[PDB]
């Protein structure tokens, strides 16, 4: 029933005799599935996300240098060394400086000089491996039974999926069950893609591009920084000193490069859940196990009333809320005719076999009237409810496709 | 300034208060002209101070010693 609350909607029609239908679920869109003698089924794609992706790399874009040591030796007296060269948390550079009289060397020429600095990564970008199989996606399912809007959330069955999760059953008490075989289709190939994270912001990036970044990177589980020299600046050496400086924060450059990349929404509650954008889900739905409640109910013959007058949904359909004070349990007779005399239903009833199980029940009914002038008729006799309607013929937000038969 | 004996090396630990100062070390002396130097912090620098001959004028160095061997200067760039 919740498709009514959703702007972008599509109607799947099942052919009498078929048991399966095919539906394409896009994000922020809803699909109403209708089959003869079957209750209509609203299905919608809530979220498509990846949960707990293994961290492949970390890429430091802001480094901090501390404790700079520099050693040197006069020409032809041997190479100069530091203990830090053996220390893995140190970025070092070996080079030579001009030496001679004036800096305490008896020989004029290139003398050895080495600089080491303690490397600490202030800020790094995380890179996650996205597993095709660990990809999760959630689908909301609901029926058109006559529930008030205020109750929709409690009637919605939530179907959780992952890649190769198997078919998921949606069981509705009194109306049977529907079965969903879904296959998730992502916009991005994950064989050549990382999930990049900087601060709160996330993106989908290319693996080769990320590996080719001239920046210090750390392996999974960490404990070692490779290519520190990318964020360390060694100025041309003086006789016995070298100015070593940490490079500017490369946050800006990184963001700039990331402007040309798709973005990912990190889940608010969970720090490990990453919601994907634009993906769609191809679903195959079995309806043969769905049934209708109140098929045995006698038709409502008592005076009913409109709690909510027939109102346009924006989908080209009409919703009304009908109160049944007496006669329950009973079937609510609903048709959409050409006039007040004819009794041929020209409208399409979304709420198949509307019933009122108890007295003073308020049943929400949706129906698709034909174009132009028609009359909505609820119940029969002189106490019946009538409401003149007109359908503009203008374009509506709802999409209709060809009815389908699948064995 | 503080001067400490560390293994083979003699450590000239200077601050901004020691700018341009010459100190009598043993039988010789040592001098530093390091604008960069302020007070001690992890953001530090440590390197050699060349032992120069009696008439050897400093060249491309901001720290040196006359008659003193194995001296290294160390300083911080942080403010107290
Ligand atoms: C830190 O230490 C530096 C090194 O000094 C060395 O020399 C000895 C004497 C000790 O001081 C040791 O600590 C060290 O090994 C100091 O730099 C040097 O300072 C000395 C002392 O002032 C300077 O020596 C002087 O040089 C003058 C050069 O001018 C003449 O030189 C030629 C010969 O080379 C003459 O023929 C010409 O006429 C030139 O005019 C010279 O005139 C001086 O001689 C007179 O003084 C000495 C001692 O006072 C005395 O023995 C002699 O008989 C004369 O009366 C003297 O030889 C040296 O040039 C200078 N070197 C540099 C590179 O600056 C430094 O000052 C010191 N720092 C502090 C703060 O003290
Ligand atoms: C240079 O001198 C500073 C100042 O004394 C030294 O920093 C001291 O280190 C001790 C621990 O050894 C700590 O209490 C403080 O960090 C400093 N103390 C004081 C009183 O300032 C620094 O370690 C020296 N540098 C070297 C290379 O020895």
């Amino acid at each position: 029933a919740h498709c009514i609350g959703i702007t972008d909607r599509d109607f799947i029609e099942g052919v009498h005799g078929g048991t399966w239908v095919s539906a394409t679920l896009e994000q922020d869109k809803c699909v109403t599935v209708m089959a003869p003698d079957k209750p209509s089924l609203d299905i919608s794609l809530e979220t498509v996300a990846i949960d707990g992706p293994a961290e492949a790399r970390k890429v430091c874009y802001n480094a901090v240098l501390t404790h700079v040591k520099i050693n040197d030796k006069c020409p032809s007296t041997g190479e100069a060394h530091l203990a830090e060269e053996n220390e893995g948390d140190n970025a070092c550079k070996r080079t030579y400086s001009d030496r001679g009289w004036g800096n305490g060397c008896g020989l004029f020429g290139k003398g050895s000089i080495v600089a080491c600095a303690k490397f600490t990564c202030a800020k790094s970008m995380s890179l996650f491996e996205v597993d095709q199989t660990k990809i999760q996606y959630v689908i909301r399912a609901q029926l058109h039974v006559g529930a008030k809007q205020e109750n929709w959330n409690t009637d919605i069955k939530t179907l959780k999926f992952d890649a190769l999760s198997g078919s998921q059953e949606a069981e509705f008490t009194g109306y049977g069950k529907a079965t969903l075989e879904c296959q998730v289709q992502t916009a991005v190939d994950f064989g050549n893609s990382y999930i990049a994270e900087m601060e709160k912001e996330s993106w989908i990036v290319d693996r080769q591009w990320a590996q080719d970044l001239t920046l210090p990177w750390q392996s999974g589980s960490g404990g070692v920084w490779r290519e520190m020299h990318h964020l360390v600046e060694f100025e041309p050496p003086h006789a016995a000193t070298i100015r070593v400086l940490a490079l500017g924060n490369q946050e800006g450059s990184l963001k700039t490069a990331l402007t040309g990349a798709m973005r990912v929404t990190k889940d608010t509650n969970d720090n490990n859940l990453y919601k994907l954008h634009g993906g769609h889900v191809s679903c195959r739905v079995k309806l043969s196990a769905l049934t209708l409640k109140g098929t045995s109910y006698k038709m409502c013959t008592d005076k009913m009333s409109f709690v909510k007058n027939p109102t346009d949904t924006g989908h080209g359909t009409v919703v009304m809320q009908v109160k049944v004070p007496k006669g329950a349990p009973c079937k609510i007779p609903v048709i959409v005719a050409d006039d007040l005399t004819a009794a041929i239903n020209k409208g399409i009833l979304v709420t198949v076999n509307p019933i009122a199980s108890t007295n003073d029940d308020e049943v929400l009914i949706e129906v698709n009237p034909p174009f132009g002038d028609s009359y909505i008729i609820v119940g029969t006799g002189d106490s019946r409810l009538t409401y003149q309607w007109h359908k503009e013929d203008d374009d509506d937000k709802a999409g209709w496709s060809h009815p389908q038969f699948e064995k | 300034v503080t001067l400490v004996r560390k293994n083979r090396w003699l450590l000239l630990n200077v601050t901004s208060e020691d700018l341009g100062k010459t100190f009598s070390v043993g039988t010789g002396n040592c001098t530093t002209n390091i604008l960069e130097a302020k007070y001690w912090c992890p953001d530090s620098m440590e390197y050699n101070c060349p032992n120069l001959s009696p008439r050897e004028e400093p060249d491309d160095i901001d720290c040196w010693c006359y008659g003193v061997e194995n001296v290294r200067v160390a300083y911080g760039k942080c403010d107290s």
